[PDB]
């Protein structure tokens, strides 16, 4: 059971668990955050922009709109994991168990020992406390869980406000009516489907034309014969030609009619 | 399957059996529901008499009404015509009176009704301590003991003797009615076999003619009744 | 169900526990049948007591069956006579052992005793009335069966022609409004099959509505108020 | 599959076995439910004796009456025809009498009915316990213990012996009756195979022919009645029901309904 | 689900009787509203004042229509209020504090006189000492009777009201019920095919607008014949639309009965 | 799961009412923010503030539409506020510390006054002495009454507002309601066809660009007809997109109504 | 119950379990690491590269860019096993229970004996501890499990950074845009799967061409009969031809056009 593997087990110890809780929640967020950048294609072409120029010709301000998109899109993974842990509250209570002031404790009279304070409070999350302090143990358990949930509900509130400000300003300051942007956002996600689809077909066709010249024939299934028959290949596309359809693109217009993707710009020569 | 079910319905043997089973089952719950054997000193013989015959009698009222044939018989009445009707009346009577005696017999063989019906008419001369020279408590205790007043006061022996003797009388009253019902059914069919000029083989033709005389004419009526309506609509709206 | 035990007030519940639920059922019966409005129409426009009982009794089945089944439970009548300071305790019995025992059996004894009276009345009513009306009615049962089937086939075809004649009407108006009709697949042939000639006058339909009892003319049997309208 | 069941239904042995099983089950239910063995000293033999005889008599009468052909046999009654009537009567009697024989046999084998029946007829002069100088209490207790009264006064063992004796006799009677019945059957069969003029195969063929022709004539009579009614309608209304009526309609008047009222 | 929609008595004097009114009346009140919104007869009746703004129609001709509208939507308030009264939960919670202690009988005088109302208020919440269970039971059974007595006569009031009105509607209306059945069927049938034609005529105009922008319209197979079957040129003017909505009471034109404003507009 | 968003009441003075505010206000706020974004009627309004850059249009025409934005998106917070109030757990945890010890009932003067707020704080979590359990149960119902009380009357005021808004909408809109119904069916019909054509006119332009690169575009059987049936030569000008976005209030053209800016653009 | 056999069994003994901790975690890691190398086709054409030249003229500049890929595509398997064990905590606690400082125990007063501290601490993973020290064990067990669970999470972080670091350099230092590399990635698999598929067929056709010469006929299935009727062969492929498509290929452009596989380089006749 992988649930038992990644389960949050609180090491009840002073000055030790908050260090653990920091690395038991932040690190999965870091992994989740890293995944978002890696998979999002909007960051490779941004990287690819930095490699071809080798000079830093392009200004930062035009690229900041796209730079905020990769971080923004990938920011769901940390938030949806930072929030879920906070609401569960197990992460926080084990983290902040040892900072509770014994003097400010409530629900009971001043019978809390002060010989070794942090040691007893640190052991609260694991329930390894004498029942004579069970009221104290429960009181801190509830109060600390309260701050987690209050922080958790605050966290989701802040994200919602940020999204509202982001989308409202993005539509306001963009120079295209939002209906056109929907068509544009229905293009880049449509071109990439066709471009990936023909990438294999013009690869497999080029694969068969290589094996055949070696073996003397090519094994194929019933469908693959249609690929060779319908779509013949003659050669390969030049490397600079590949260089002209990678990078970032920001609504460069031609003659008064838009070009929606950098490939479309190259399709006009 | 389904056609077989209707085919067996045509035979009258199962029809008598089907009604008999329903009556006993409903009685076995109704008799234990709101009968309760009350001990009305003033009038309890009414209680036993009412729910021993009257619930059977209404079935006879239902039985006559359940057949459309006897309404026509009354219309013709209000000779050979009577001879044919009398045979039909006998056949109608045969299927109509089975149910009332069916419930009557099982109640008599149960013995619970008569105990609560004719307890007050029983004889108390044998028992030496139902003296009751005042002649007041004797009627009350006789019509009060068998219901729920066990009264373990050296009178329980009588309550067993009274109940068992009545139950024996209840049981004996059972078959004797059964015997007479069988006797009447035997002679009536024999009378219907001798008095009727038609032979039994010729009886089958006529009886089969009776059962399809209602259907074919009714089917013809429906077709003629409908075909008039559309031609009225043609004149009214022009729609078939 | 709920059995109130208050003295001098239980008898109100017993009447309400059965009578009120019974009469509403009777009201439902008369409303659902369309024969009642035929008499209402006939009296509005203008010997018919025999026809009234025939249709009135047909809807009487539902109110009757509720009344008897409630008395079969018998708890309704135990409230009535028991109510009629110790009298309150008697009403508390379903909710001094000798006093309570005698009255309780007396109530149940009278409960079924009164319960079966209506059933006996029901059998006589359904028997005598049906016989006398047929004897009183000059027409034979074969004629009566044809009369019933004439009416039975009348309503189904009138509803059938009413719907179709409505579409051929409504489609024209919407066509005059929009410019076409979005009729369904099965209804495409409906307009073409039956091109109506117009809308029939109001008094024309008024004449065929009302009560009709075999007013034969020239020896030709007539069965419906529409039949004589021919 | 259902044809096989009907074929086995035609087997008389199977239907008689079904009758016997049903009668045995009904007797067992009746005994376990509504017997109660009334314990009165005066007339207790009457109750048991009636329980023995009346059900047997009514079952016998029902078996005789439920067969319709016996009515025709009696009507013919009231040469070869006499022999055929005798053969049919014997064959029908067999099934008419199988059930009451079953009832009597099972009742005697169970022994309860005979136990409560002749209990007061037991001989007690042999037993020295029953002195009863009154000579009346003796019969009272004798009728009293067999029903439900244990009366634990040393008499119980005695009563069991008495019960045992009666029970023993009951069993014998049952088997005795059984024996006689079987013997009767044998000699009865002898007559059906001695006085019969037809061959053994001739009788079965003739019976099958009779049943066939009876069913065939019943079907033909029903069909003839149907055709006659069809003709009546096609002469009155002018059309044949169930066919294309769009040709002609009589539209009969009030006087026409009277004509069809004749039959 | 059903847990949220439930009754829980606040056992407090001068407070629970408010809850009973709120916990039943308002759910009945909203159900009363819902019937009005769904029914289409209200808006055209509402729109009647808009097109005139003068009160051209007198009170007498228009009062007849008002009767039908409220009754149709009245189904929800009555189909719910009597159900709660049958349960009796509202009544026991509401008027328990207002039960007169003097009428309490079938028990010796044991209920305290210091706080009679307060003790009465806590009866529904099963909070009552066993010694006062008899006092609790007698009122609880008494209130349940009165609630059911109130609830049952409500059904009778509904039962008589519909019965008398129906014949009165038939008697008041100059039309036979057979005429009314056809006329009522026409409205219930012309509306349905009016709505279906609306969408088809809506889509056809919608398709033409997009084509003038994109240059081609992506329609399914069934929509392909829609363009072919019902091609339109423009729209219908607002006065033509206005001549459809509103109320209408069986006008007649030279012996020709008209059943709808559209039919009235059909003749021109 | 529901366990994560389950309401856990921190039984502390001057603290739980903060939590109830957050555990109810924020989910209400997050729903409301969701409502605005999804409702497409706000972006064109936002886009309306962009193209003009002057605010020529007055606020009065906008106000009629602006209500339809917040109101249509306010259903989600209301249905979440209602259930939370109907559930009652949030409210009791909210006001537990504000229950007046003097107004306590159903018990004698036994409730301690040492730390009333602390004791009153621990009521929702069953962290109370059994001697005070009667006090806890009393406030467990009095407080839950107010929540269920507030829930129902807040439902009613919402409910009457729907009727008040709808009736006023039909009262103030110059066109008849049945014509408006056609207008409603046109907006859905145009939006679907425009959106359906948005994908197709995107795909055709997509394939016409990949083909120029690879030399052939791999399309399945069904997408093949898309290229054949729907050929394009280019794109549409930005002003042309800029003229069919925004708000529209029933501009009539020569007696012929127009229902959408695109339709207004379709008339030139 | 195959997993039940490989289940961890901590031998509670001083200076002994940490050896077992190593050899019951390292060895399956080593087995998983070796499997990654063996099954990875990119490691054989590396070996065959130095085999056929027999001189190792080529420098380390082209080798290191591939050698990392050999381990990278294979070193993931040991890590996803090494991290899983650390998260479970069983491997670490038994390994290091001997080294716990007898002066660093808390949650109890000075009750730890000093006779055999290492011995008694060694048996903590086996729960064979006297009940007077059950507090101590539940302190050491939970403390050591922290150290493991901290190391496991940290190790995941380091891979979570090395992957992102590598994926950036592999796209910033390579002379080809990523969209072209995806094609070059979609070509290496497209050719190899065709090659394996066509190798099997040209094997079977050659086989059926020899068995026939030994029996006079060949038994073939119904669908296999199509293979012979479609793909006739004339002989075998010479070894030097087979020797020019084995090895490492590094984006050799031809006449201004690219070649994506070493086979492609031979396909043009080079």
């Amino acid at each position: 059971e992988l649930f038992s593997v990644v389960a949050f087990h609180c090491p009840c110890s002073p000055a030790r668990n908050y260090l653990y809780g920091l690395a038991a929640i932040g690190v999965p967020a870091l992994v989740l955050f890293i995944i978002g950048i890696i998979l999002n294609n909007h960051t490779w072409n941004l990287v690819a922009e930095c490699q071809h120029r080798r000079t830093k010709n392009c200004s930062a301000a035009p690229t900041f709109l796209l730079l905020s998109s990769i971080l923004g899109r990938a920011a769901v993974a940390p938030v949806t994991w930072s929030v879920i842990s906070l609401l569960r509250g197990e992460a926080y209570v084990c983290a902040l168990s040892e900072f509770v002031d014994p003097s400010s404790l409530t629900a009971r009279e001043e019978h809390f020992p002060s010989a070794h304070a942090t040691e007893i409070l640190a052991r609260f999350p694991c329930k390894e406390n004498p029942d004579n302090l069970s009221d104290f143990r429960e009181e801190v358990s509830r109060r600390l869980r309260y701050e987690s949930q209050l922080f958790g509900w605050l966290l989701i509130g802040v994200v919602a406000i940020l999204v509202f400000l982001t989308k409202c300003l993005k539509h306001y300051c963009s120079p295209l009516s939002y209906r056109q942007e929907a068509y544009w956002a229905q293009y880049r996600a449509n071109e990439d489907q066709l471009f990936q689809r023909t990438a294999e077909v013009h690869s497999r066709v080029l694969a068969a034309n290589n094996v055949r010249r070696f073996f003397g024939f090519v094994a194929l299934n019933k469908d693959d014969e249609e690929l060779i028959a319908n779509f013949p290949v003659e050669g390969t596309q030049p490397r600079p030609q590949w260089n002209a359809i990678t990078g970032v693109y920001l609504y460069r217009e031609n003659q008064g009619l838009p070009l929606y993707s950098r490939l479309h710009k190259w399709a006009q020569g | 399957l389904n056609n077989i079910v209707s085919s067996l319905q045509r035979n009258g043997i199962f029809i008598n059996s089907l009604i008999a089973a329903l009556t006993i089952g409903g009685q076995q719950l109704f008799s234990s529901s709101t009968f309760s054997c009350p001990c009305q000193v003033g009038k309890n013989f009414y209680y036993g008499s009412a729910f021993l015959v009257i619930p059977a009698l209404i079935l006879l009222v239902a039985g006559f009404a359940l057949r459309s044939q006897m309404w026509t018989i009354t219309g013709e009445y209000c000779p050979l015509e009577c001879k044919l009707a009398c045979l039909r009346f006998f056949s109608i009577t045969g299927r109509a009176v089975i149910a009332p005696l069916t419930w009557l017999a099982v109640t008599l063989l149960t013995g619970t009704y008569y105990e609560c019906a004719a307890s007050e008419f029983a004889s108390v001369d044998h028992y030496p301590m139902f003296d009751n020279v005042s002649a007041s408590k004797r009627e009350e205790i006789l019509a009060g003991f068998p219901c729920c007043r066990s009264a373990p006061s050296d009178v329980i022996l009588v309550r067993d003797e009274i109940a068992l003797l009545h139950r024996y009388q209840s049981q004996m009253l059972g078959w004797i009615l059964i015997t007479l019902a069988t006797i009447a059914a035997l002679v009536s069919c024999c009378v219907a076999k001798c008095c009727s000029p038609l032979t039994s083989l010729q009886h089958c033709y006529w009886t089969s003619h009776l059962q399809n005389e209602r259907e074919l004419f009714e089917q013809a009526a429906e077709q003629h009744s409908r075909l008039l309506m559309m031609h009225r609509i043609k004149k009214l709206f022009g729609f078939i």
